[PDB]
Formats: structure tokens, C-alpha cells, sequence
């Protein structure tokens, strides 16, 4: 039941075991009992690499949970800017709301976080 | 022909500078704090092993915010069930300082290393919990918000000596000056965050503390925490699971309109009881902890009123819970300055621990 392990190494920066997880087929857009996919673990915790390598095996950089929360608003509220970046790259949509109506810009001004708030300008 | 002197060494440490000088020898790396290593170290001096985090803050302004007010709070602060600072290292001047490296007392263990490994006798519980509540008494009277209070911040003795530690996350608010939106946004380790902080945003009061502590107190009842949220909706989400949906009253004291409707938008949840949850726990500890984790902040017990609470009627001694002579005020919050300058009050914070101060 690879989802699951996948999963959980997601969660855990476990960058080989989520490595060797994907060579074995598992599914890149397993989904936790809350709508949690990997690349969102993998962004909440700032795993970059991680991030990236779910990318290249196809998740779905714009998969919303049970609350709406997407990758990009996990990225945004402990301030990941790089992975935020890739997100974007990636075409995750800078105006999804939360179930709460929140977006990753509005995150970013809640946090003062004025980095990242030019980062989802351009 | 050249005075083959051979010096060397700053102690090195998994590769890093470990330089806490001749006082402090015997390291032992111990993990990892916000902004570098700590290790243990034997202090020379008091003839004990010691605790010595090194902190390198200098590059980002939040990391000498952080830092600053730590130690500014701790040098002030004095209690038994407070963490304090013994020495302060660093270079003799402002250029060459990149790191500095905070002394404080060894302690065995902590809360959150104990509880995975120990089902905590009724005592243990209840002395434990005296002894958040003793400190946390003083920390609120000198106008401080801890802001991130939880288990692996409460250290530990083998006499069971209870200290409250990591104030990186601290904060003055004297109350003499409203602090409605100037208050930072993401405070508390999310499963010990109360609901007004991801509720009320930037209006949050001291009582955020004592929400923490109730979750400390239910999670030293159980073993478990008893709000692990996977994001700050999902917090919520398992808080009004146990609290049931907020009351009429509770609701149309949301500030903020925003959450007062997101409120709205979710399904009717029941109350679940205390003693359903705890069934073995003892009820007057149910009691407390209905009264600490209260959804409406205004109606949540305070420091002062838990003390009193009949659960820890064997040591509440007002006469022996020391309150902060000194409590800090509007001034001492202003720390919104450029690096470079934080940098400067630091260095001047810790002057005083420099080789041959004078006074």
C-alpha cells in the first residue's frame, strides 16, 4: 500500500525514501484521509528536493485538500520562498482560497512577509 | 627562529566553531535550537556540566528580534521555574561577533521526552502542573506573553524541579497600550495555538498561555496531544470537534467578521464530555482543564485563578508565587529596528558577561 508509505516519507524529508517509493510506482497523488497529497507534506515542511521530484512525476501542483488548502497557501505560511517559486514555475494558481477565503497573498500579508509578497506579484 | 608558539584550537563540533573558551570544556553535542547547535559543556568554574547553545541571528532581522528579546527577558527575569541565563559569550567586539553562545543550567530531561516514554502518576501531574502555572504567574505579571508553551519547552530534574525554557518566541504587551493588530500573526506550536489566534488575528491577550497549558495538562493526562491539527484549519478543525460548535455569545464575540463566518459555514458539532476523553483522569484535573481551554478567551481562567483551583489546593501558597518586581513596559517593545541595529543592542546586552567588566 505504497500511497500511504509515500505519504509518510513526505512528511518526514525522507528524500531517498520517497526516491526509492516513486521507482516502485507508487502513486504520486495518494491522498491522506484530510485531501493531503505528498507535494502538500512536501511544501508544508519546506523539502525542497522532495518538492521538486514530485513535480517530475506528475503531482498535481494545484490539488486542494478537504479545507482548500492548496501546496502554495502551505508554502506561503512558514514562508518557503524557493518552493513557493517552484509552485508558481509549476503554474499553481496564486488566487485559490481556503474554505476560510484566504489566499497565499493574503497569508503573505496577515505574516508581514514582505519577500514573499513580491514573489506573488510577479 | 620565530617564536614557534603552538596554540591553536577553537574546540570544533560536527564541523562547526564550538568556541566557549577556556571556562567551558567537555563538549557534548545535544541537538539543535532556532538558530544553531547546542551543546553540553562542564563549567570550569561552577564545577558542573552545563547547557550552551550557540546563535547565529545577524543576517535576518526576525532572527535578532528573537534573540534579542530572549535574552533582554531572561537577564531580567529570576524564579524557580524559569530558565535563566548563567554567561553570555561572545567576541570582544561588534565586527568580529558572529555568533553568540547563551550558558544556562543542564537538566536531564523534559516533558516531552517524558511523556513518550511514562504514564505519569496523579502526583506527577499535579506537581508538574503547579509548577507551569508558579512560573507562568511571574512570566504574565511582568506583562510577557510566552507564546509557546508546550512540552518539549517545559526541562526537567530528577527531582522533579520544573523550569520553563525557550523564550525565542516571547514578547512584552504592556497592557497600558492597546496591542489590537500590532501583535505578530503565527505565535504558539500549532497543536498548543489557541483558537483566537488563527481567530482573533493580532488580537490575541496573555490567556493564549493558559490555553497551551491546557493542552499540556490533557496531553500529560493521556499521552497524546489532544489537538494534533495538520494545518491551522485542521487545528480548528479538532478543537470545535472536542469544544463542540462555539455557543451564540462566544460566536458574536469574534472580532474578526471573516471567521465569524467561516464559523458559520461549518456543520453543528456536539460537546465531547471531559470524562468521556479521560475516563480515569481525577475530576477536579477535569475541571481545570474545561476551565483553561475555554473557546472565548474572556471567559477562559487566568494565572492567578488556576493557582486557587481545588486540584492544587496540597502547594498553592500565594505567599510562596513571586510575582516580577520590575514588569517591563511599552518602551522595551519597540524592537522593529534594522539588524545592524538589533545587532548593536545586542552587543550592549552582553556586555556585562565580557572578561573584566566593570560593575
Amino acid at each position: 500500500d505504497l500511497g500511504k508509505k509515500l505519504l509518510e516519507a513526505a512528511r518526514a524529508g525522507q528524500d531517498d525514501e520517497v526516491r526509492i517509493l516513486m521507482a516502485n510506482g507508487a502513486d504520486v497523488n495518494a491522498l491522506d484521509e484530510d485531501g493531503l497529497t505528498p507535494l502538500h507534506l512536501a511544501a508544508q515542511l519546506g523539502h525542497l528536493e522532495i518538492v521538486e521530484v514530485l513535480l517530475k512525476y506528475g503531482a498535481d501542483v494545484n490539488a486542494e485538500d478537504n479545507f482548500g488548502i492548496t501546496p502554495l497557501h502551505l508554502a506561503a505560511i512558514r514562508g518557503h520562498l524557493e518552493i513557493v517559486e517552484v509552485l508558481l514555475k509549476h503554474g499553481a494558481d496564486v488566487n485559490a482560497q481556503d474554505k476560510f477565503g484566504k489566499t497565499a497573498f493574503d497569508i503573505s500579508i496577515d505574516n508581514g512577509n514582505e519577500d514573499l509578497a513580491e514573489i506573488l506579484q510577479k | 627562529h620565530a617564536m614557534a608558539a603552538a596554540a591553536a584550537g577553537p574546540e570544533m563540533v560536527r564541523g562547526q566553531v564550538f568556541d566557549v573558551g577556556p571556562r567551558y570544556t567537555n563538549l557534548s553535542y545535544i541537538g539543535e535550537g532556532a538558530y544553531g547547535m547546542v551543546c553540553s559543556a562542564y563549567d570550569n568554574l561552577n564545577k558542573v556540566r552545563v547547557a550552551i547553545k550557540k546563535i547565529s541571528p545577524f543576517e535576518h532581522q526576525t532572527y535578532c528580534q528573537r534573540t534579542l528579546r530572549e535574552i533582554k527577558i531572561l537577564l531580567r527575569f529570576r524564579h524557580e521555574n524559569i530558565i535563566g541565563i548563567n554567561d553570555i559569550i561572545r567576541a570582544p567586539t561588534i565586527e568580529q561577533m558572529k555568533d553568540v553562545y547563551i550558558v544556562q543550567d543542564l537538566m536531564e530531561t523534559d516533558l516531552y521526552k517524558l511523556l513518550k516514554t511514562q504514564h505519569l502518576s496523579n502526583d506527577h501531574i499535579c506537581y508538574f502542573l503547579y509548577q507551569i502555572l508558579r512560573g507562568l504567574k511571574y512570566i504574565h505579571s511582568a506583562n510577557v506573553l510566552h507564546r509557546d508553551l508546550k512540552p518539549s519547552n517545559l526541562l526537567l530534574n530528577t527531582t522533579c524541579d520544573l523550569k520553563i525554557c525557550d523564550f525565542g518566541l516571547a514578547r512584552v504587551a504592556d497592557p497600558d497600550h492597546d496591542h489590537t493588530g500590532f501583535l505578530t500573526e503565527y505565535v504558539a506550536t500549532r497543536w498548543y495555538r489557541a483558537p483566537e489566534i488563527m481567530l482573533n488575528s493580532k488580537g490575541y491577550t496573555k490567556s493564549i498561555d493558559i490555553w497551551s497549558v491546557g493542552c499540556i495538562l490533557a496531553e500529560m493526562l493521556s499521552n497524546r496531544p489532544i489537538f494534533p491539527g495538520k494545518h491551522y484549519l485542521d487545528q480548528l478543525n479538532h478543537i470545535l470537534g472536542i469544544l463542540g460548535s462555539p455557543s451564540q455569545e462566544d460566536l458574536n464575540c469574534i472580532i474578526n467578521l471573516k471567521a465569524r463566518n467561516y464559523l458559520l459555514s461549518l456543520p453543528h458539532k456536539n460537546k465531547v464530555p471531559w470524562n468521556r476523553l479521560f475516563p480515569n483522569a481525577d475530576s477536579k484535573a477535569l475541571d481545570l482543564l474545561d476551565k483553561m481551554l475555554t473557546f472565548n478567551p474572556h471567559k477562559r481562567i487566568e494565572v492567578e485563578q488556576a493557582l486557587a483551583h481545588p486540584y492544587l489546593e496540597q502547594y498553592y501558597d500565594p505567599s510562596d508565587e513571586p510575582i516580577a518586581e520590575a514588569p517591563f513596559k511599552f518602551d522595551m517593545e519597540l524592537d522593529d529596528l534594522p539588524k545592524e541595529k538589533l545587532k548593536e543592542l545586542i552587543f550592549e546586552e552582553t556586555a556585562r558577561f565580557q572578561p573584566g567588566y566593570r560593575s
